[PDB]
RNA sequence: GGUGAAAUUCUUGGAUUUAUUGAAGACUAACUACUGCGAAAGCAUUUGCCAAGGACGUUUUCAUUAAUCAAGAACGAAAGUUAGGGGAUCGAAGAUGAUCAGAUACCGUCGUAGUCUUAACCAUAAACUAUGCCGACUAGGGAUCGGGUGGUGUUUAUGACCCACUCGGCACCUUACGAGAAAUCAAAGUCUUUGGGUUCUGGGGGGAGUAUGGUCGCAAGGCUGAAACUUAAAGGAAUU
RNA sequence: CAAUUUUU
């Protein structure tokens, strides 16, 4: 009965965003970002920001007629921490609470064959 | 003092002692 | 036997024109008319006729190779660029 | 390995180098097993096998050309083609392909 | 015809308009690359040996493979004559006298007790013929390469 | 002096290994040295799986688990892995805890 | 300004036929107005669907499929086959330490005018009454079987066009066949094909449209 | 955007994002280890060609053909050079944003040389196992790779394994009789109970791998290498 | 984030 969307969560550092789209995966819908739920910019990856964003993402998809979403978390990917952000469980849990069914979910973090030398340099990120 | 920068001094105050052999002589 | 020691090939200039220059022409003009081996004769008697020509003395079959050598650095990558390509446009 | 095989021919295999001799060996229809080179002129190439349709002899095309058949038979020059008119102790003439 | 060849074929002697008999990339050595096909309105995305992209139709001509004469410019001439014998069948463009040691009349730069141009060298396209010498309507001077496909 | 018996990093008679990349400060280190300790938990919250199984279609579907591994440097090793020091006699041990 | 969500076609998708029931989702595109109508709009997209709905299988929660879409017709659009790759969890739930890995491709010009790269993966276990940990084969058996990997999948393929090779992948009977050939050399753990990616769609192909429904 | 926190820079000309293709060149994840291979540096994605090397097997063969080496030689990470190709990512110099008193430093966003390839170069690195090369013997103990020999052995003759043994590896653990300054050591043992061969190096630290002389380089520089003067430690290990 | 000098 349920129509199936795909969320494609960008869970990373300094921000977090998400946009529901069709099961094909091109016609994008309702992409709220970290900068639209807070004006601080130092907590857009904090779970308070993804708490306000996820329920707005479903409510902007509610008048669309989105019933269920195959969400897809993904980390920072590429050549960084390879870890989901602090708001990664904050956009998932709030979307389940805001009245939207979830199914058939895993991640799409792009695993490389480790190459194209990372930034910082040889002697690491001194800090 | 790492001895790299003991060695960087003495290997370019050598040539300024050694580039007197082209202007003078 | 080995008449002079370092210049050799382009010693015919003498003492003029530089020496950073005539040790770069040394590296090229040895290639410019040394007898290469063109592959469709099984011999080595192909030499310069003009900047872009090569001509084998036997078998009388003149290629249209590179400027100074018989085949450039960019010539060996184009013949595998289409030989990358001539398969999958068919199969 | 075929490069094990044809090196054994020099023992007692009655063979002949050259082109006109290769033809003249192929003239009598007694000679078998024409061996050719890759970078031969192809207009020279065809009348080798066009006779060899009529004497039914196998012509194994060798994956190397003229200049690398020379050290592959023993002599020191650029031997183009090779006819094996007899190979009394061998393995080539049957086990090829 | 480039519409009948697939991606990435490094080509030459290609043509800017269909049916014109040769116009593009036929100098001594250089090539040209094709980077695809827009299917509808059958034009394509073509580079060029200085980096400016260009759009040309489907049925334009073109031969694959680079032009002979590779690496030619980098050996020095070493001789005034092999430049004079270079400019034998082209022009009387050789030699090129400099307009700074020139008389104050025959060139807009010369004259003085020293040899200084005084005015700027880069004069615009708003300037009109008989005075554009020096440098033709430009922005960046100084020793730094302008490279193609920057990061 | 000497402080570690198997001196640098599990390595005798191989000269050079290849370098690999730290994840906490982007450092390149020799591959045998730093640490390779895994990470496998789940993809859930503080569990909240009752919240999942009410919001799961095709019921509860996975208990969805993850995989990752970490390479550190030497500096952020004892800055994050809470060991920071070992006693003199327990340097010799090879205990997983 | 406009709220452009009331401009799409609340449209469907469809599955290929050689499966169970085929209504496999719904999409949202556009209106078919002038200036390149929404009829020939998409024509290239992919359906990132797992097999879990197309066969109802719960154990096949991995191997996400993508789907070639070509046509549209009468508030419907019919679909062709693209290939498959595993989910990113089910690889790394098997590659642990103290074993070896074998991967050996052979792309193959199939019956009709496609060509498609195919992969494999292998795993080694120790047949109990064991004492070892690392479970290696002698590095020539690796050399031996990874070439005979490259003719097991030159027998089922090159013949019998892939619209029934998908009827050979969903029971994984080729992965059953790898257990047959490597049964005496070095035995193995569970073997999968793990990848297939397509690269030679020839043409518009209205002739294969009517095959993938019924 | 990026950090602790912000500012560069980009963006209503559709950024960051989502899909579809496609290209450029680099690089070889997850398997990857107390493991392999090479004289050393180094060496990891497949298949083929060319030659080479190690270990074991033998009741095959030749009979000192041998160990080390001054002079002389082949190889030799990265950086750098010289000349072409290619030039993604990183990134000295530099630009530029925070930082503080200064930041042309750390941190940030860019970015030419180099990074990649071919030809000529340079002979240096903690090229560290800070353990020259060879031969004998001296305590154990369990692993582990490669070859080899057996067992009333499971699986499907077969191949992997289990056990017992042995060869040669790379290492580990116990222990000391032994060794030393200690830390430690199966070699750093068999050394005042001093002699198995054999190449090299050091005589306080400084000046200094400096001056002059020579030689090798296209240059950076490399090899060989003092004296004048100066002055009691510099130092190695270990307990509080 | 930033923490310097404190004197045979
Ligand atoms: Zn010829
Ligand atoms: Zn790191």
């Amino acid at each position: 009965s349920q129509v199936f969307g795909v969320a494609r969560i960008y869970a990373s550092f300094n921000d977090t965003f998400v946009h529901v789209t069709d099961l094909s995966g091109k016609e994008t819908i309702a992409r709220v970002t970290g900068g639209m739920k807070v004006k601080a910019d130092r907590d857009e990856s904090s779970p308070y920001a993804a708490m306000l964003a996820a329920q707005d993402v479903a409510a902007k998809c509610k008048e669309v007629g989105i019933t269920a979403v195959h969400v897809k978390i993904r980390a920072t990917g590429g050549t960084r921490t390879k870890t989901p952000g602090p708001g990664g469980q904050a956009a998932l849990r709030a979307l389940a609470r805001s009245g939207l069914r979830i199914g058939r979910i895993e991640d799409v973090t792009p695993v490389p064959s480790d190459s194209t030398r990372k930034k910082g340099g040889r002697r690491g990120r001194r800090l | 003092m790492r001895a790299k920068w003991r060695k960087k001094r003495t290997r370019r105050l050598k040539r300024k002692r050694r580039k007197v052999r082209a202007r003078s002589k | 036997a080995k008449r002079t020691k370092k210049v050799g090939i382009t010693g015919k200039y003498g003492v003029r024109y530089g020496s950073s220059l005539r040790r770069q022409v040394k590296k090229l003009e040895i290639q410019q008319h040394a007898r290469y081996d063109c592959s469709f004769c099984g011999k080595k008697t192909v030499k310069r006729g003009a900047a872009g020509i090569w001509t084998c003395s036997c078998c009388k079959k003149t290629v249209a190779g590179g400027a100074y050598t018989v085949s450039t650095a960019a010539a060996a990558t184009v013949r595998s660029t289409i030989r990358r390509l001539r398969e999958m446009v068919e199969a | 390995s075929i490069n094990q095989k044809l090196a054994l021919v020099i023992k007692s295999g009655k063979y002949t180098l050259g082109y006109k001799s290769t033809v003249k060996s192929l003239r009598q229809g007694k000679s078998k097993l024409i061996i050719i080179a890759a970078n031969t002129p192809v207009l020279r190439k065809s009348e080798l096998e066009y006779y060899a349709m009529l004497s039914k002899t196998k012509v194994y095309y060798f994956q190397g050309g003229n200049n690398e058949l020379g050290t592959a038979v023993g002599k020191l020059f650029r031997v183009g083609v090779v006819s094996i008119l007899e190979a009394g102790d061998s393995d080539i003439l049957t086990t090829l392909a | 015809p480039l519409g009948s060849v697939p991606e990435g074929t490094i080509v030459s002697n290609v043509e800017e308009k269909p049916g014109d008999r040769g116009a593009l990339a036929r100098a001594s050595g250089n090539y040209v690359i094709i980077i695809g096909h827009n299917p509808d309105e059958n034009k394509t995305r073509v580079r060029l040996p200085s980096g400016a992209k260009k759009v040309i139709s489907s049925d334009a001509r073109g031969v694959i493979g680079v032009i002979a004469g590779g690496g030619r410019v980098d050996k020095p001439l070493l001789k005034a004559g092999r430049a004079f014998h270079k400019y034998r069948l082209k022009r009387n463009s050789w030699p090129k006298t400099r307009g700074v040691a020139m008389n104050p009349v025959d060139h807009p730069h010369g004259g003085g007790n020293h040899q200084h141009i005084g005015k700027a060298s880069t004069i615009s396209r708003g300037a009109v013929s008989g005075q554009k010498a020096g440098l033709i309507a430009a922005r960046r001077t100084g020793l730094l390469r302008g490279s193609q496909k920057t990061q | 002096p000497k402080k570690r018996a198997s001196n640098g990093r599990n390595k005798k008679g191989r000269g050079h290994v290849k370098p690999v990349r730290c994840v906490n400060c982007s450092k390149s280190i020799p591959k045998d040295k730093a640490i390779k300790r895994m990470a496998i938990r789940n993809i859930v919250e503080a569990a909240a799986v009752r919240d999942l199984s009410e919001a799961s279609v095709y019921p509860e579907y996975a208990l969805p688990k993850t995989y990752n591994k970490l390479h550190y440097c030497v500096s952020c090793a004892i800055h994050a892995r809470i060991v920071r020091v070992r006693s003199r006699e327990d340097r010799k041990n090879r205990a997983p805890p | 300004v406009v709220d452009p969500f009331t401009r799409k076609e609340w449209f469907d998708i469809k599955a290929p036929s050689t499966f169970e029931n085929r209504n496999v989702g719904k999409t949202l595109v556009n209106k078919s107005t002038g200036l390149k109508s929404a009829s020939d709009a998409l024509k290239g997209r992919v359906v990132e669907v797992c097999l879990a709905d197309l066969q109802g299988s719960e154990d096949h929660s991995f191997r996400k499929i993508k789907l070639r879409v070509d046509e549209v017709q009468g508030k419907n659009l019919l679909t062709n086959f693209h290939g498959m790759d595993f989910t990113t969890d089910k690889l790394r739930s098997m590659v642990r330490k103290w074993q070896t890995l074998i991967e050996a491709n052979v792309t193959v010009k199939t019956s009709d005018d496609y060509v498609l790269r195919i992969f494999a993966i292998a795993f080694t276990r120790k047949q109990a009454n064991q004492v070892k940990r690392h479970s290696y084969a002698q590095s020539s058996h690796i050399r031996a079987i990874r070439k005979v990997i490259s003719e097991i999948l030159t027998k089922e393929v090159q013949g019998s066009t892939l619209a029934q090779l998908t009827s050979k992948l969903i029971p994984e009977v080729i992965n059953k066949e790898i257990e047959n050939a490597t049964k005496d050399i070095f035995p193995l753990q569970n073997i999968h094909v793990r990848k297939v990616k397509l690269l030679k769609q020839p043409k518009f192909d209205v002739g294969a449209l009517m095959a993938l429904h019924g």
